RNA sequence: GGUUAAGCGACUAAGCGUACACGGUGGAUGCCCUGGCAGUCAGAGGCGAUGAAGGACGUGCUAAUCUGCGAUAAGCGUCGG
RNA sequence: CCCGGCGAGGGGAGUGAAAAAGAACCUGAAACCGUGUACGUACAAGCAGUGGGAGCACGCUUAGGCGUGUGACUGCGUACC
RNA sequence: AGGACCGAACCGACUAAUGUCGAAAAAUUAGCGGAUGACUUGUGGCUGGGGGUGAAAGGCCAAUCAAACCGGGAGAUAGCU
RNA sequence: CGAAGGUGUGCUGUGAGGCAUGCUGGAGGUAUCAGAAGUGCGAAUGCUGACAUAAGUAACGAUAAAGCGGGUGAAAAGCCCGCUCGCCGGAAGACCAAGGGUUCCUGUCCAACGUUAAUCGGGGCAGGGUGAGUCGACCCCUAAGGCGAGGCCGAAAGGCGU
RNA sequence: GACGACGUUGAUAGGCCGGGUGUGUAAGCGCAGCGAUGCGUUGAGCUAACCGGUACUAAUGAACCGUGAGGCUUAACCU
């Protein structure tokens, strides 16, 4: 079947990156909660 | 296809009653070289009722 | 003298092993390798392979005599698993487990 | 329910079945010897008789009869040509079947195909 | 002593049951700490455009990863212990 | 050092307090799984125990008979929450 | 010329089978409807939960939809097991 | 000259328990009398780890197809070569974009992985290989569209936009 | 799995010669036809399992489990 992860880096990019999530205020908090929570892999890279 | 009460290890033993491997002791030995090979087959090196019938 | 061969690890299971190494139970050494040199399983190479090292340890650590040399026990016991996953039908999975086993061979003059 | 039948399916179709007693001997006289299991050395032997008993008589016409059942010429030149003199007194059976063990590869009853007439 | 009949009659155990002796798998219990929680007591109560918190990629005798460090890269100078 | 496939695995030897402490390593229970010895078992049915009990097998005392194992057969008896 | 005809690709899912602890959380063989249109496909964007979007089935919104999913109120509450 | 714990055993109390002791064990335990609670488990289709059962049953993943000889090797229906046989051929052929990121290749190895064995492998150990003024991007130019200096507008964020 | 037939004192299987059966005028030559093809050879040839024979090959000497006159008591017959 048509499975729903078809996937890309052009997407993906665009959607999930850095400067997508650290463009907005409501964004900026996942960075400073994937920060504060430990996580080494912030968003996407790679 | 389902069981509803398991049976104990007693019923289960039974059943392997029949399972045992049938010995293959009936060896033969040569007639004119006197080795051993199984019944009615041929040795390692190629005897079978004293003849080198495959030389391998 | 008493000697004792064993090989640990042995990958299958105690049922496979039990059947073959149930007719050598009391037997001597000189048919038990005959019963197990032409008995077409894969436990009689497993064991086989180490009945001859059992008798090694006599002819070099215990008794030299193979003619007259007994088996006394001979006993499959279980092992660890290899919990492996196997995939079956409708993305449910199934935990497989691939049995291990260990046999010992005992070899003296009783 | 096979009553009275004859000629062992060997788990093939037919088509499949013929082709490849066809190979087995063509294979069968090249080389003089082959490993089988025993049924299938227990019907190559139904199968090749007819060959031998077919090529002592030597014509024109048995050559493309054993090329329609062989289409292998070179099997064709081993016959009719050495076979002649070396089967003229044999009214009968050419293959002495041996029992030679089992298939380590998969518990086979493993056997030995032979013409009879063996030097070398 | 022998003979026919009549009555009665164990040891056989493919396996299975129970108890002991023997391990086999298993990693619970007791014991252990450079691990962590709750606080007492002072001190701090900030880091940041003479470029941060958090990361990438490099650095050694080196393959790798952790610690440290940054083309001066497990380290430089400097005044002391 | 022997045997093995210059494998795995293992038996000796040597260290070590001990290798039934060996890298799956302190201690190593239970379920489950086998080995051996002893007894019962292939005309008997049924919550599988309890009351009675022959024979056999053993540790023993003291030789009179207890203890432990099994337990033919028999009287009752339809698990727990 | 055709939202024209026949029929492969492409697309769609009508009928039966099989499968339904599936080879697959919706398929495979035998056919079936269309196939220059109101079509089909690729790539890159826009719309948003009482809100998107809908040739309108309450269908679709990451296998879940008469109000998605994550976290937070919150250890909700439960005359009920 | 042997703590707890484990594992049997003889005794003891009305019971919850206690006391002595054989083996295993190898460094801790705790009387009498009192104090405080994560203080006693069979269940809750409870949680977690482990092990049975069904069972050595089912199944081995398209009904394109094998068969033979030789060799390597400890062992070969499956690996390498040769000989025929059979299957695909607007593909089950050969290139590219997406997307995967050593998966390609030689030496070497079989514990584990490959629904089997395996000397073979897209598996592990080790080394090697990707070479562009023209090929694609990066780069110069815009669409849909997203941000958005001044600004307009809005509790604040922020929304729209030149 | 059993039951059955044989194991060189052999017809139990396969082969082989023959017959039987089934399909129809094999192939290869020569003739007639520019040719496809028709005629002669030729009711030929080929023939699964069928039937009757022939040991040509395969069904070996052994090895193996199974033993070594069969308990107690009474009656009736042996002397």
């Amino acid at each position: 079947m048509k499975r729903t992860f078809q996937p890309s880096v052009l997407k993906r990019n665009r959607s999930h990156g850095f400067r997508a999530r650290m463009a907005t205020k409501n964004g900026r908090q996942v960075l400073a909660r994937r920060r504060a929570k430990g996580r080494a892999r912030l968003t996407v890279s790679k | 296809a389902v069981q509803q009460n398991k049976p104990t290890r007693s019923k289960r033993g039974m059943r392997r009653s029949h399972d045992a491997l049938t010995a293959v002791t009936s060896l033969s030995v040569d007639k004119t070289s006197g080795e051993k090979h199984l019944r009615h087959h041929i040795t390692a090196d190629g005897y079978y009722r004293g003849r080198k019938v495959i030389a391998k | 003298m008493e000697t004792i061969a064993k090989h640990r690890h042995a990958r299958s299971s105690a049922q496979k092993v039990r059947l073959v190494a149930d007719l050598i139970r009391g037997k001597k050494v000189s048919q038990a390798l005959d019963i197990l040199t032409y008995t077409n399983k894969k436990a009689a190479v497993l064991v086989k392979k180490v009945l001859e090292s059992a008798i090694a340890n006599a002819e070099h650590n215990d008794g030299a005599d193979i003619d007259d040399l007994k088996v006394t026990k001979i006993f499959v016991d279980e092992g660890p698993s290899m919990k492996r996953i196997m995939p079956r039908a409708k993305g449910r999975a199934d935990r497989i487990l691939k049995r291990t086993s260990h046999i010992t061979v005992v070899v003296s003059d009783r | 329910m096979r009553h009275r039948k004859s000629g062992r399916q060997l788990n093939r179709n037919s088509s499949h079945r013929q082709a490849m007693f066809r190979n087995m001997a063509g294979s069968l006289v090249r080389h003089e010897i082959i490993k089988t299991t025993l049924p299938k050395a227990k019907e190559l032997r139904r199968v090749v008789e007819p060959l031998i008993t077919l090529a002592k008589t030597d014509s024109v016409a048995n050559r493309r009869l054993a090329f329609a059942r062989t289409r292998d010429n070179e099997i064709v030149a081993k016959l009719f040509n050495e076979l002649g003199p070396r089967f003229a007194s044999r009214a009968g059976g050419y293959t002495r079947i041996l029992k030679c063990g089992f298939r380590a590869g998969d518990n086979a009853p493993m056997a030995y195909i032979e013409l009879v007439d063996r030097s070398e």
